[PDB]
């Protein structure tokens, strides 16, 4: 007795035609999911019956001329992979090949794309089983990634790429995803990998085509994980010696950049700052290979420093395969001199000193650019924060300053006071608890500005803002967090004021397990009555109000 | 299947004339369940009281006389490195990766194994530095000198750094030398405590964030060892007139709490939970396990006896050692994320660098693609074959 | 002077040719954004006439021949009209025309969708400042309607419509948020919107056609919300009429597919199942106004009841104009009908009723569609449920039933426990606290099968599968919301084992607030031991050491 | 901070022969903060004591002696509903959508405003229900005979149930007629407790899933109100000796808690808060504003006092109603988003039919797409942005 599931697998390919197969698959991928079984079934009965002419018409399907019985024969194979286990693992070696086949020939680009996503799971399926690796993952594995690298290789300098850039992010997420597992048999397609990568890790405006975010991404955390394919294990030399020449590339991006401002910043690591031309558009790059692509112009270079920034972030957002030389110290340089330039108020062009020989178009560009550049700093600090937890302890004062310093200078822009929110949690959550007078009360503007936020967004100054949504996540620790004695009564009045309007629980939880501390020594009363009338069947509130009362 | 771990550090020479003991093995690795059975050795250490520091990639091990630590590691099961102090070593405990170090003249060395960094604190006490606890936000250590100073460790730990480091606060109503400091875990400013139990036979409760006593117990005898409960419920103490002693903050008659007395009210407990003969010693050291349900203490003679509470008054032996138990450390069951791996460890050095950090970076899968459906869904997502199909029937 | 970004906007508009202009194009909103200021200003300053130049170059490349010039212009007008206000929402009365020009003129199709949508911001930022309204709102929405009517109108039969079923799904959309607004309006329109999406509401496999998700939802929304365009009040009257003809069509549609099948449902409601033919496969729907595109097929019919069933859910997932009355003893009634008949144990045919004279092909498929309809069927009660809340109570034990019967029936697949335990988180916040003996009976199995995938993800039996997450959102309700009296040990024991190795902090402190009783009446020791070394900083820890406060 | 509102009802005729206010007007509803006010008046009814409830939509109002309840549509200023009913009404209250009416027979009635069911039960009492509270889960009717029935709501509101409903418990310590009932804003099992009073000079703190007693407490007059405190540490409760008192429960001296004494043993209280002139007169209802630092009584000579329960300062009248102020209800100054709004209520009415729910659907995004963010987001999404021109730059 075989499953009505597989049955209907059977009957429907059986009958319904191939080229109506692709409309057909939804609902044959939920049987075949259905099929847990016989599928799984070591191998006379209807249900093994069943399954060996099933697997016929997938590999019937596989090697067919039609690109719909292809397409129908990904999908199968794909849902015979997640569902049958060990036994549709050791009975694909055919399939590996066919769906290598699929790729080569001139198939449609969704076909390749759920062809390129089996083949991933399909070799990070064979990771579990040791032997697998070695009859089956090694040898077709080098013909997986030479088709992949003859895919997204331009076919000339002169002639446009003819895969699209999404098709190439699929195939760099995938190498992505098999460097990490395969180092040895990849090691020698590493050299393809790093030219074909090249525009995509910062592009500019100046490169005249649209890369996209995702395969921007992909191609950023491709590169660091390359260091795996490094021979003799030189994976940590080769990724320190990486994240250093980012560094430089930043700091001399930024000498173009920043041209325009005099400044006053000194290193600790020993850089120095170059000479930059007063004359002419600002430019930098080459068409060297370990190099990135040139750009021209000051917005052009803001965007390259920008992406280099993020690609400093990959470098955090990625694992390593060995310990690894983090230079905290020239990070902290890089992110201070680029968080000592600062946007002005209104009318304080003229107070921050200037390069006489620049114009004031390229100035306005300038001083428009800064805000991505600290936004991009920020986002940096955050992934620091992130990957290193209490590590970055040693770096939280100077964190903390570069952010107040980043929002004063742009609280007008909602993206910088959400990325200063989310940074300022990290911060106060990492060490909070003992920070003194002086950077409680110049931290007392964020305060204001997301209770301003808040307000402003429950509409007691709107609906649902990015902005809102990191300052109420902010708000808890404003109570959980910070030295109560070193707040003014003003700032918690309107902490607590806040919460209340805008119903936020933690919050008000919070504020009930912090009573506030004055001079003088009088208790302020508890906002505890609001929380109980507004949340009363809650189980912390429950427990505040059987507590908290005693 | 869940099994609980511990490690015991024994000092001083072999006092039993046993072959089948080996006297140059000074660290054992042990499960305490579902049965006692040594899973592993560490050689060469003779480590005093409140000198052995665990975690999870490595065991650090102060020497007794010499100014070493012996740095194991538990992932290659060997001894990585011998790192020499500038002082000697009194107390050791670790907070995270950083290692706080409490000397005979009074200092605390915070050493940060993975970037290789020593930062000093000025003898503030004039004694020696008997016992230390820690938070991720403070540091309190307790000197033969009847005081105990609180310190902010992201004050203590900067860079460029070069004021002189000075204690927030200092708790000085004891009267003779702490022996012993335990921190709840809570880091709130109203809700958080330590217990402190000194030479004069006295134990108080702190708020060591606002410097308010809060409760004062007097025992019998002075006490050696200390514990809190994990559910902060009850310390459990041991005394020099082998006693152990129970007290529980929220009983009928509560030390802490709503119902609690005045704190210039002292208590008086004279009730012992369980005793031990004089041929097995008093607890030298004491650990709880993780349920909280057992307690095991460490004896000079050799023996390690493990506490029921709910159970058995009286102890059960598990094993003598042959030496002096002088640390016994539990280790959680279950397995904690961490972003970082620490394999390696940089020793202490003094000389101008750019700070440097060394870990492996684990995979924790910040970076997020629509692809990564895909991969991990089952089959595939509805809307991604649907949108797979529409394309490929697109021209 | 003027603003930096303003000056960057207009020297890039200025220098820029009108070709790469897309490609700059997300700079040059991001510091239109930036710029709010000068724009909401009303209107000779560096600011005015750089805003008047401005407002001309938007005029020039909406009105230009160049594509690329127009779908630079639409995202500026869809910037201006965000940051702008008042005097961008009254100057913006050309754009509107040209937006609807761009709309008649051979675009391409992401400009048309982006035209689309601003076109929708105007219309909804014009509703509310009510001269505005009639000033240019009222003549140009007509237009409007009309070009995307006219896009979306099927040419003929052998004809195939040229826009895509995603640019469709943006027209039904658009139309989905002007006819809340404007009724009258769109009142003589609606005729051509119902023939327009009427193929699909309940697409089947008998099309031919891909019809995408969201196309089904945006034309069930808007062939709910036409409603509000009935004249003389007919609201309420068109509403109720068309959820009975969807009832109707429900019942209609499930004797062709339970043919197979007796059925012992008797309605309490006034519907007679009539006699069905046993020859040939089933078939239904027809080429009426009033009817659905036709079927053939069981499993058409399946997912012709599994789409109408959807579209009864988007009936409480939609807003009403008037207060209308809900036929929920006739949607008890199909549920019923519909969960009546349920999946076997196997080798376990013969223990429900079937016909002689059907083949078991027919049988084996409608065996397995049936957990579609279930799945459908549940999340039916979610939607109904998440609408009425508290006045859902009296629906309580009738939907306990259905989903302990759906759950027992197809235990083996994913997405049916993952409703189920959604619909049981869901019933159990309602009335779960009062369910007597039999019902905490009843449901135990489904405890331990959200226990089980629990413990299974958790490794103490990988990726979090939906399932997983669902019964792990779910087992502190287990504690909260569940009499602890009527509770057995074990399952008790196995919730607390399941919550300490999972790490749900939530369900560790439900288990430590709600503890169990044992027939002595002596209560468990709590699990806080395991919470406070887990999470020792906490707020689930934090509030539980209130009594320190003080 | 809050605008604070309120609505009062008057019964009985007029004391003063000549008054500015209307003689007719029944209900009024003014703003307590920042100044007093009459905001709006609702023209027809005599409403006894508790016999008022209060929507976001409509205000519900017994009868005197009637089997009538005058329905008045606070959204639209006038009267929508004479809805009759089989038995006379002492009681009602509103939960949800379901008016809870117990009746002069010893019935309990169910009325839901959306649907038009009325459910009766059968005659459990043998006097009128004098008081009644409702629980998300449970009804709690309290009537003459000493008795306090429980009942849980989902069985009594069951669609198909013809079986007699019964109640769960029946707390019944009390020795004469109940005056009043209070519940905690609690609903589990264990953290629960509804407060009685009774024409025995008795308040029993109960547990009204359990049934146990466990606080007694004695005032010198047998109380007509109490209202408990939003952080349900103070019961204010008016007496016949015109006085008002306040019990504090988690106070110096817990009533409920681990340092209480045994149920059994009765606290008497006999320290007023507050007290009230003969020609005032005692206060015939009780409330308490959102903050809880403020709170006003309705006396039946038709003064309102506003008393600082706070600053303890003494009591000042608000306006004089020339009639007996029967019932005083608080408006939460916060608004709750509901699912579906009661535009319109359906009268009872016993037929053959299908169970209809009438009510409106408000728009509250139950469904989201890609189309939604570029809509709701300033300008548009940075992907969405990318995704368009690399559609418009393929050919």
């Amino acid at each position: 007795t075989a499953p009505p599931d597989l049955r209907v697998v059977c009957h429907r390919l059986a009958s319904t035609p191939v080229d109506s197969l692709p409309r057909l698959c939804p609902l044959l991928i939920n049987h075949v999911l259905r099929c847990g079984g016989p599928l799984s079934e070591p191998q006379t009965s209807e249900t093994a019956m069943l399954v060996h002419k099933f697997r016929t018409h997938i590999t019937s399907l596989l090697t067919g001329k039609s690109p719909a019985g292809r397409f129908t024969a990904v999908c199968l194979i794909k849902a015979v992979i997640d569902v049958g286990g060990w036994e549709s693992l050791r009975s694909a070696e055919p399939w590996i090949r066919g769906l290598i086949g699929v790729l080569q020939k001139p198939d449609p680009l969704s076909s390749k794309e759920l062809s390129i996503v089996t083949l991933t799971k399909l070799y990070i399926l064979l990771q579990d089983y040791q032997t697998l690796i070695r009859e089956m993952a090694t040898p077709t594995l080098p013909g997986y990634a030479t088709a992949c690298l003859q895919l997204i290789k331009p076919p000339a300098s002169g002639r446009p790429l003819k895969v699209p850039l999404n098709f190439v992010d699929t195939v760099a997420w995938s190498l992505s995803k098999l460097v990490v597992l395969y180092s040895t048999t990849m090691r020698p397609f590493s050299g393809q990998i790093k030219s074909a990568l090249r525009p995509y890790i910062a592009p500019t405006s100046s490169d005249n085509v649209v890369v996209p975010q995702s395969l921007k991404e992909n191609s950023r955390n491709l590169l660091i994980l390359l260091t795996y394919t490094a021979p003799k294990n030189g994976s940590s030399d080769e990724w320190v010696k990486a994240i250093r020449a980012t560094i430089l590339d930043c700091h001399t991006t930024a000498d173009q950049v920043f041209r325009a401002v005099r400044e006053s910043w000194e290193s600790t690591t020993g850089y120095h700052i170059q000479p930059v031309n007063a004359t002419g558009e600002p430019s930098g790059g080459g068409d060297s290979v370990d190099e990135l692509p040139p750009w021209s112009g000051l917005q052009a270079g803001a965007e390259r420093l920008t992406g280099l920034l993020e690609y400093l972030t990959a470098y955090f957002n990625n694992p390593t395969r060995a310990p690894v030389n983090v230079p905290l110290g020239e990070l902290l340089d890089l992110t201070t001199r680029l968080t000592l330039v600062i946007p002005p108020s209104l009318g304080a062009e003229d107070s921050i000193e200037t390069n006489p020989a620049i114009g004031r178009d390229e100035k306005a560009e300038l001083w428009s650019a800064l805000p991505d550049i600290h936004h991009a700093v920020l986002r940096l600090h955050c992934a620091i924060i992130r990957r290193l937890e209490a590590n970055a302890i040693p770096l939280a004062t100077d964190i903390i300053d570069q952010m107040v310093r980043v929002s004063t200078a742009s609280k007008q822009l909602p993206s910088v006071r959400e990325t200063a929110y989310i940074l300022a949690k990290e911060i106060l959550l990492l060490a909070g608890s003992t920070l003194p007078k002086l950077t409680v009360d110049i931290l007392i503007p964020l305060i204001q500005s997301s209770c301003h936020d808040i307000l402003t967004a429950a509409g007691h100054a709107s609906t649902a803002s990015p902005v809102s949504q990191a300052a109420s996540a902010l708000l808890p620790t404003f109570f959980t967090h910070l030295p109560q004695k070193h707040l003014p009564p003003d700032i918690r009045g309107l902490l607590d004021r806040t919460a209340i309007l805008s119903h936020n629980q933690s919050a008000m939880l919070a504020s009930c397990l912090h009573p506030y501390r004055d001079s003088r020594g009088r208790y302020y009363p508890s906002i505890l009555p609001f929380l109980v009338r507004r949340f009363p069947r809650d189980e912390s509130v429950e427990v505040l109000r059987s507590n908290l009362v005693k | 299947m869940l099994t609980e771990e511990f490690v015991s550090a024994i000092c001083g020479p072999p006092l039993s004339s046993n072959t089948a003991i080996a006297k140059d093995v000074g660290i054992y690795c042990h499960t305490l369940s579902p049965s006692y059975s040594v899973k592993s050795t560490f050689k060469k250490s003779s480590v005093p009281v409140n000198c052995l520091a665990v975690s999870d990639t490595h065991i650090f091990a102060g020497q007794h006389e010499k100014a070493y630590v012996h740095v194991y590691s538990r992932l290659r099961g060997n001894q990585e490195a011998f790192v020499a102090l500038p002082e000697r070593i009194r107390c050791l405990i670790l907070i995270g990766d950083i290692l706080v170090v409490g000397t005979t003249e009074g200092r605390l060395m915070l050493w940060e194994i993975c970037t290789g960094r020593l930062v000093s604190t000025p003898a503030r006490h004039v004694q020696a530095v008997s016992c230390v606890a820690a938070t991720p936000s403070h540091v309190l250590t307790g000197s033969d000198d009847s005081d105990i100073h609180v310190w902010s460790l992201s004050q203590l730990l900067e860079l460029d750094s070069a004021a002189e480091h000075e204690p927030l606060r200092t708790l000085a109503n004891h009267r003779a030398a702490i022996t012993a400091l335990a921190v709840s875990p809570s880091d709130s400013a109203d809700t958080n405590f330590c217990v402190s139990a000194s030479k004069d036979k006295s134990c108080i409760i702190w708020n060591y964030q606002t410097g308010d006593a809060l409760r004062t117990l007097i025992f019998p005898g002075y006490p050696l060892c200390m514990s809190l409960d994990p559910s902060s419920r009850a310390i459990f103490v041991s005394c020099e007139d082998s006693s152990l002693y129970v007290a529980e903050m929220f009983g009928e008659k509560p030390l802490l709490g709503p119902g609690s007395e005045d704190p210039s009210t002292v208590v008086q407990i004279s009730t012992p939970f369980g005793a031990t003969q004089p041929d097995v010693g008093p607890a030298s050291c004491l650990s709880v396990s993780y349920d909280g349900t057992m307690l095991l203490t460490g004896h000079p003679r050799g023996q390690i006896m493990r506490w029921d509470i709910s159970e058995n008054k009286s102890p059960v032996e598990l094993a003598n050692l042959n030496a002096a138990v002088t640390n016994l450390i539990f280790v959680s069951p279950f397995l904690t994320s961490k972003p970082t791996k620490t394999v390696n460890i940089i020793k202490p050095s003094q000389a101008e660098r750019a700070y440097t950090f060394t870990a492996q970076f684990e995979p924790m899968s910040f970076t997020k693609s629509r692809l990564d459906s895909l991969l991990n869904a089952t089959g595939f997502p509805a809307d991604a074959l649907e949108s797979a199909i529409v394309a490929f029937y697109q021209p």
